[PDB]
């Protein structure tokens, strides 16, 4: 389960490469699963 | 419509600053990973 950004969701797959793709999480080419997202903004979005 | 292009060539290319830049919202290739671009060289690199 993760933190990640929105636009960086796209990266949570098997090819892509990107910031958290590389360096953050990296799943397999053969990876066998679901990816599951859902903005949780109310959960930890504070001002400031 | 207009496009501009611009010749460059006779030199050295650190290609990687561009890369880890976290600038770019796109980065996409299409035949050259973004990295490993350091180890071609070309005859002739034009930038639009």
């Amino acid at each position: 389960s993760f933190v990640i950004r929105g636009d960086e969701v796209r990266q949570i797959a098997p090819g892509q490469t990107g910031k958290i793709a590389d360096y953050n999480y990296k799943l397999p080419d053969d990876f066998t699963g679901c990816v599951i997202a859902w903005n949780s903004n109310n959960l930890d979005s504070k001002v400031g | 419509y207009a496009w501009n292009r611009k010749r460059i060539s006779n030199c050295v290319a650190d290609y990687s600053v561009l890369y880890n830049s976290a600038s770019f919202s796109t980065f996409k290739c299409y035949g050259v990973s973004p990295t490993k671009l350091n180890d071609l060289c070309f005859t002739n690199v034009y930038a639009d």
